[PDB]
């Protein structure tokens, strides 16, 4: 009643009009009881191969599954703007329970592009609560991987900020990054200069966007 | 289109608390069909919770939550059930019910997969009261300028529980906007960050709102957001 | 439930309906109760799986294997015939539909698997599954092929696989043990290895299915093939000069393919059990029935004895017997369907190279 799925690669970047291949594994024989899924951010899954190859109905046929030695395979002939998603396998042999595996995650693929860096200071209606939050912001770049990294009177600071990253965008395929850096308000009249430090691809060299406390 | 399941039943509760989900059917009978729960918490993958198959008598249920959970289903109402009992902080996720087009077998088990599903239902299992969000604005500056273009939105800050959504003039501003994922502060509150790009010369004439609307606290805020 | 006051059958498209349905005929100008035949595609899966909207046919047409998970599923009616009527068919094709300690279905007739040839193409058909490369080589200096069938159902390939060891559930006390599969054995792994061999030589087409192995053999482009009774009447109407005989052998063992009971099973939900329970007993199974239904197509060695002893003298019939005392009886256990639906999947991939024979054949689990 042990069972393992574990899929390949877990993210792929690629562009309208290619072909694509993402490939499932089980740590027991099961036949070809294995199932594929799309579901894409906010929705909820969607069936597309049943029986390891028997495309479902309405599923177009640029949509196909195989065998690869005892490996799971699922391809994309010609990459399409709406197949862009995460995908998932589903082994449901009686012998094991219904198991799904990671999952693997189709980009769209784009050149490089810098991220635009802004910086907020904390609003006077916050302060007047005890508290002090600063935001930075990176908007529209491209790939994802990027570094944030927070500066107080040039000292680094650790473990007293937060970010999170939005969506592949449906329009120009970039990526945008908030980082929230929070301190008490008797800490932050202490100190007089904020900086949040960027580095990227797109980037030759870091950059830097810092205010002087009270500094309109 | 014509298949389609409507979930119900999911809120916020105390550990040991108890909660039921329902699935309502439509376009078919869930007599002569299977029904399975699955569930998937904020950012990760699928896992099965339990399967009914009326025609057939049979019920299953994974490991996780044998014990517990409970799966059922009314025929004369077209409606299936699990009620879940002894309910714990790991069991908060989204809560799919999917069907399976025919009753159950294990020697015809290779009949195939899950091929509707439901629009889903958020379950969160917590010992923290519910608290409306703090939005305080993003002005934009001369910080926040980029050539013509200038960034500004609003911070919704310590709220609980999941979720909230967030607009720009009520529907009427999509252009430029991006809402980013809530973070969970070390406090065990949530905290949300909302922004839309907008050019510069534009902060004179446009008026830029964000509406924030937490339906778990029934807190309603319209922020006005302007230059420094 | 099906409408009361008619008779709906299914049975499959390569038998002989048409022939089914005149016999249908002479049982409403007795009664006056109209009997619809009807041949659905894979309808030996939607039965079970109509089965709980009410659909589905009064009388189920399929070979014995398949009808024990209709029982076990609780879709058949038991079948009550007096000791009379029992003494009319053969005493092993009831053993066939008995499940449980009990009779689900009334037997019709055997069906095994014989070798088919052009004795114009090739007097003396070889002997032996090992001299069928050299001989093809041969032929296709002449413009032709020696043996194409259909690859895409395991029940054609299963004769080669079981010659030198692979088996289904094994058998003993009187009861089939579904632990033991025999599958994966070395003479399974045998006799899958040989046939993607040939397929790998350029000898077959890993993509040949019924339809392209009848029309090469009955319009004279391939000299052999392996098929059933139902498929003479076709060969019939090519004028082609043909003969049946035994499979040939494989390592010196004999080849061994799986033998069929056709049977009827009654559908629980039907209303209509008094009438399909006259019908089979009183209009099919009758000489005069089951010929209007083997002149349409061949129907096998029939359980009733009454018309085996006409169709014995046939040298047709002897060699599908022959056959068959060298082969086994399905089981018709539940987990037939799932053994199906394992070997069907092992033999495509390996015949397609997607997976070896070592592969394949441990990835066909049935328990
Ligand atoms: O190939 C698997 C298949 O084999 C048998 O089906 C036979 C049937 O018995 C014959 O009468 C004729 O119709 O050819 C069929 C194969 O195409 C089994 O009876 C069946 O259960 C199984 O799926
Ligand atoms: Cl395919
Ligand atoms: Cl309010
Ligand atoms: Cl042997």
């Amino acid at each position: 009643s042990d069972i393992q799925m574990t899929q390949s690669p877990s993210s792929l970047s690629a562009s309208v009009g290619d072909r694509v291949t993402i490939t499932c594994r089980a740590s027991q024989s099961v036949s070809s009881a294995v199932a594929w899924y799309q579901q894409k951010p906010g929705k909820a899954p969607k069936l597309l191969i049943y029986s390891a190859s028997s495309l479902y109905s309405g599923v177009p046929s640029r949509f196909s599954g195989s065998r690869s030695g005892t490996d799971f395979t699922l391809t994309i002939s010609s990459l399409q703007p709406e197949d862009f998603a995460t995908y998932y396998c589903q082994q449901y042999y009686y012998g094991y329970p219904i198991t799904f595996g990671q999952g693997t995650k189709v980009e769209i693929k784009r050149t490089v592009a810098a991220p635009s860096v802004f910086i907020f200071p904390p609003s006077d209606s916050q302060l007047k609560s005890g508290t002090a939050s600063v935001v930075c912001l990176l908007n529209n770049f491209y790939p994802r991987e990027a570094k944030v990294q927070w500066k107080v009177d040039n000292a680094l600071q650790s473990g007293n900020s937060q970010e999170s990253v939005t969506e592949q965008d449906s329009k120009d395929s970039t990526y945008s990054l908030s980082s929230t850096l929070t301190l008490s308000k008797a800490d932050y009249e202490k100190h007089k200069v904020y900086a949040c430090e960027v580095t990227h691809q797109g980037l030759s060299s870091p950059v830097t966007k810092s205010f002087n406390r009270g500094e309109c | 289109s014509e298949v389609q399941l409507v979930e119900s039943g999911g809120g916020l509760v105390q550990p040991g608390g108890s909660l039921r989900l329902s699935c309502a059917a439509s376009g078919f009978n869930i007599y002569s069909s299977s029904i399975h729960w699955v569930r998937q918490a904020p950012g990760k993958g699928l896992e099965w919770v339990a399967s009914i198959s009326s025609y057939s008598g049979y019920t299953s249920y994974a490991d996780s939550v044998k014990g517990r959970f409970t799966i059922s289903a009314d025929t004369s109402k077209n409606t299936a059930y699990l009620q879940m009992n002894s309910l714990r902080a790991e069991d908060t996720a989204v809560y799919y019910c999917a069907r399976y087009k025919y009753p159950y077998w294990s020697w015809y088990y290779y009949w195939g997969g899950m091929d509707y599903w439901g629009q889903g239902t958020l379950v969160t299992v917590s010992s923290a009261s519910t608290k409306g969000p703090s939005v305080f604005p993003l002005a934009p500056s001369s910080k926040s300028t980029s050539g013509g273009t200038a960034a500004l939105g609003c911070l919704v800050k310590d709220y609980f529980p999941e979720p909230v959504t967030v607009s720009w003039n009520s529907g009427a501003l999509t252009s430029g906007v991006h809402t980013f994922p809530a973070v969970l502060q070390s406090s065990g509150l949530y905290s949300l960050s909302s922004v839309v790009t907008v050019p510069s010369s534009s902060l004179g004439t446009q008026t830029y709102i964000c509406n924030v609307n937490h339906k778990p606290s029934n807190t309603k805020v319209d922020k006005k957001v302007e230059p420094k | 439930k099906i409408e009361e006051g008619k008779l709906v059958i299914w049975i499959n498209g390569d038998k002989g309906y048409n022939g089914l349905a005149e016999v249908g005929k002479k049982f409403e100008k007795d009664t006056g109760i109209k009997v619809t035949v009807e041949h659905p595609d894979k309808l030996e899966e939607k039965f079970p799986q109509v089965a709980a909207t009410g659909d589905g046919p009064d009388i189920i047409f399929w070979a014995h294997d398949r009808f024990g998970g209709y029982a076990q599923s609780g879709l058949l009616a038991e079948i009550t015939p007096d000791k009379a009527f029992q003494d009319k068919l053969y005493p092993f094709t009831w053993d066939a539909v008995r499940y449980n300690g009990k009779l689900i279905a009334y037997p019709i007739a055997v069906e095994a698997l014989s070798l088919i040839y052009n004795k114009d193409l090739l007097p003396n058909p070889p002997k032996t599954w090992e001299e069928i490369p050299a001989l093809d080589k041969e032929l296709k200096a002449k413009g032709k092929s020696a043996l194409m069938f259909n690859l895409q159902e395991p029940y054609f390939t299963w004769p080669l696989i079981a010659a030198d060891g692979g088996y289904a559930f094994k058998y003993e006390n009187g009861k089939y043990d579904i632990k033991d599969v025999g599958v994966d054995n070395a003479g399974a792994k045998a006799g899958l290895t040989f046939l993607v061999d040939l397929i790998k030589n350029k000898h077959m087409n890993a993509d040949t299915d019924y339809s392209i192995a009848e029309a090469a053999f009955n319009k004279g482009e391939t000299a052999m093939t392996i098929n059933g009774p139902w498929a003479w009447s076709n060969i019939d109407t090519s004028k082609v000069n043909y003969g049946v005989t035994v499979l040939p052998t494989f390592k010196g063992q004999p080849s061994k393919p799986f033998v069929g009971v056709l049977s009827a099973g009654i559908n629980a939900a039907s209303p209509n059990k008094e009438l399909a329970k006259e019908f089979l007993e009183n209009y099919l199974l009758t000489d005069e029935g089951l010929e209007a239904v083997n002149k349409d197509k061949p129907l096998g060695a029939v359980a009733l004895k009454s018309y085996e002893e006409e169709l014995a003298k046939d040298p047709r019939i002897a060699a599908t017997m022959e056959n068959a005392q060298k082969g086994e009886i399905m089981p018709n256990i539940p987990q037939m369907s799932a053994f199906w639906y394992a070997v069907r999947t092992a033999v495509i991939n390996a015949a397609s190279g997607r997976q070896t024979v070592d592969e394949a054949l441990k990835d066909a689990q049935t328990n």
